[PDB]
DNA sequence: CGGGAAAATCTCTAGCA
DNA sequence: ACTGCTAGAGATTTTCCCG
DNA sequence: CGGGAAAATCTCTAGCA
DNA sequence: ACTGCTAGAGATTTTCCCG
């Protein structure tokens, strides 16, 4: 392939054509031309095709404003159970931002926030609620909606119920109070059957109630696994199996080659 | 449900055990179900 | 299927209720339900008090719940029904509301509330809310300092009445209350469901009289008939609806 | 039911709750819950998730100018193959609209264009070049560029291609002759592993051959099959089939109930 | 119900017939028909 | 501010449970017995 | 503590929390919490 | 390349940390 | 019949409007 | 009566080549 | 074990940014 | 070091109910 190679390389400067096409000119086995495209600068043109997942963790909520007939409405949603808040506030300032964000966490346990980069959302008073109340923030990358994928079709579901429900309302915010009413208890549908409210008060208190199950039973219970290694604390067994966790490690390994102590 | 750690569950799914990060599990009860049986 | 007797027995000695039957017996809730609702020996999460205080010139509208403590607040610019209707649309909308109960104030009983809370079908009835009145007014005290204005100073107080005080019997917060309160009545709700579906049922069982539908489980078909519960096969009985 | 309709459907009237959230609450067959949905005029604002397929007949062209630099480059697309003909014109006019449709015709069989709505495809000169040169314009449905999906996906592969040779040449013109030249000749992929232009020929080469071998058969050969019927007219038979054109309607039906005359 | 059923449940009142009738010439669901008959205390099947 | 409602509202709860329990007793001070055994031990709830 | 004095100082300052409360959050021996709670101007043990 | 997660990378453009969702990187 | 690597097929995305 | 598609990046499965 | 209908699960899209 | 999702419409497969 010698040859083929300073000539597939001569032919690319000029057509960047891709791997196939220097295969087939060329002669040339697929890996030898894919190198060629590859080390070509000006070729490098497409991400991978994939999606990632968001974080879903029970005290994480995603927040964002969206616009509608020229009012500002803050919204923000409950990444797990899809439970809403949102209000109308005067301007996308980083006080009205700080005050929602306030009244959310004194009404719900809120962990984390995710937003994307605005300046209401980045801003110092923003940064000193979030401090008080004890909420990290997570920033979206910018340019990426994708990142608020939840809150981006959250924000669609409650432009649509408002729509539903405009002309039951004369003004903005008690159609938007109408559509959170709507969306958390009159919509069913998602994991469990549930509206969003049943959905998140059963969210919380699984929360709440397998966290005091599980003290409770790693109080009481106390052993010692030995697997293949050193005194792996044991977390569960059953069906041929048992559940360790050696150095902040959890495997799954089965009942052989594996001694509770 | 099997066990409940803080960054990561622990489950069982059709007999096949498996470890999944806490931010890609939703932990119901499921009332519905639940006073049904 | 065979702790039907039993919890029967439990029930007549110690009249446990039909959760701790069902915890315990491994029964359905349906039956365990049944053998609580058969013995005449044996025989809230939607309520909230609305008032409106009054610090440093200024309107706080609060709503409790009751059977909880857990607190909605928030200064409103103007004790009027407008105001007071869009607070009661807003906690209507995010708490299952059924009831709230006022003080036959102006801003209570105007139309614009009466409105709000027919369209979100709440029902309105004219000494818990004072003592709370009074908790909130402490913590406000407490935390005005670190506020500018006495809006963030007021949800700043809602905010530790809610989630940093805990006291009572098991020394939850009030937001677990509210939580374990909804989730309790989120099951009555789904249990009655259950319930008022396969009322509208009749079977036959080895043929016998008409007998009341209880279950239908995989393997059984649990029923009752003369204030009796017998379990039979799903094959040697015959459910018709009526 | 009886109760439970007249309430879901106040409720409704409110909320426009959807119908899985009147079957939990009002204890609803499903079905009556979705005629309740379904019979709101409010509560229709979703299409159907599905895609539909372009034509991709031997003579179907796909028509659409795109902008680049401020210039407006014309592109041309054969829709069973991906060979492009584009070039600069000097403005967005039904005039050369109409010599760029006469130039591609006269260097390709054309039978039919698809274009979108605007205003240099849908004008009489541009008709009447298609009169001409016997082509049939198919115009897509307004605000609906997936009708000509092929040819925007080729001005995107177009673009990337230009921006990749765009300092190979001064004008831009030139750069969209290259980018031509590029994508017919110098990048293979596709049904048979083909460049476009390769593709083109022969997607044309075999429409031109099997036209001309399927007419001599059925010259030559002429029989009369009677299935299950009238007398329907043979096309194939093979591996226990047989296929026939009765009353311009093909079918394919099993050896066994056919008999050939 | 819709205007069509509640005329048809008024139909069953005038002629004691339920699933002769809604079911076919009214395209009523089958469930809904059983259900009627079911309520229907003149409709023994 | 916990205490002070729920002294009453538990001494309701006893009440009540008496008025279950009075079925199984001709005399109260076995009734009371009954009451205060099923309230420590057969009713199990509040947080898990 | 572990510099629990130091997260239990904090957490009052803005809470203004009771000292049964930050002994048992940032496990601090009773007296230590209550010590917090009596240096405090805003509030009474 | 500095760090790989699952959806984002962080990268090294000329001493410019610079955080890029998966689906807009090509690591080669 | 068995691996192991090379080739072919599959899944999925941006970007065009 | 008209209609999403294409090309590349990475994952997965199939096939071929020496045993 | 067999259909047939009713219910549950799957495929796929717009629209939000 | 961070990340598409949700709800509805129609298609397909599964389950349940009388035999
Ligand atoms: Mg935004
Ligand atoms: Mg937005
Ligand atoms: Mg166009
Ligand atoms: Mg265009």
């Amino acid at each position: 392939f010698l040859d083929g190679i300073d000539k597939a390389q001569e032919e690319h400067e000029k057509y960047h054509s891709n791997w196939r096409a220097m295969a087939s000119d060329f002669n040339l086995p697929p890996v030898v031309a894919k190198e060629i495209v590859a080390s070509c600068d000006k070729c490098q043109l497409k991400g991978e095709a994939m999606h990632g997942q968001v974080d879903c963790s029970p005290g994480i909520w995603q927040l964002d404003c969206t616009h509608l007939e020229g009012k500002v409405i803050l919204v923000a949603v409950h990444v797990a159970s899809g439970y809403i808040e949102a209000e109308v506030i005067p301007a996308e300032t980083g006080q009205e931002t700080a005050y929602f964000l306030l009244k959310l966490a004194g009404r719900w346990p809120v962990k984390t926030v995710h937003t994307d980069n605005g300046s209401n959302f980045t801003s110092t008073t923003v940064k000193a609620a979030c401090w008080w109340a004890g909420i990290k923030q997570e920033f979206g990358i910018p340019y990426n909606p994708q990142s608020q994928g939840v809150i981006e079709s959250m924000n669609k579901e409650l432009k649509k119920i408002i729509g539903q429900v405009r002309d039951q309302a004369e003004h903005l915010k008690t159609a938007v109070q109408m559509a959170v009413f709507i969306h958390n208890f009159k919509r069913k549908g998602g994991i469990g059957g549930y509206s969003a409210g049943e959905r998140i008060v059963d969210i919380i208190a699984t929360d709440i109630q397998t966290k005091e199950l599980q003290k409770q039973i790693t109080k009481i219970q106390n052993f010692r696994v030995y697997y293949r290694k050193g005194p792996a604390k044991l977390l569960w067994k059953g069906e041929g199996a048992v559940v360790i966790q050696d150095n902040s490690d959890i495997k799954v390994v089965p009942r052989r080659k594996a001694k509770i102590i | 449900l099997l066990w409940k750690g803080e960054g990561a569950v622990v489950i069982q799914d059709n007999s096949d055990i498996k470890v999944v990060p806490r931010r890609k599990a939703k932990i119901i009860r499921d009332y519905g179900k639940q006073m049904a049986g």
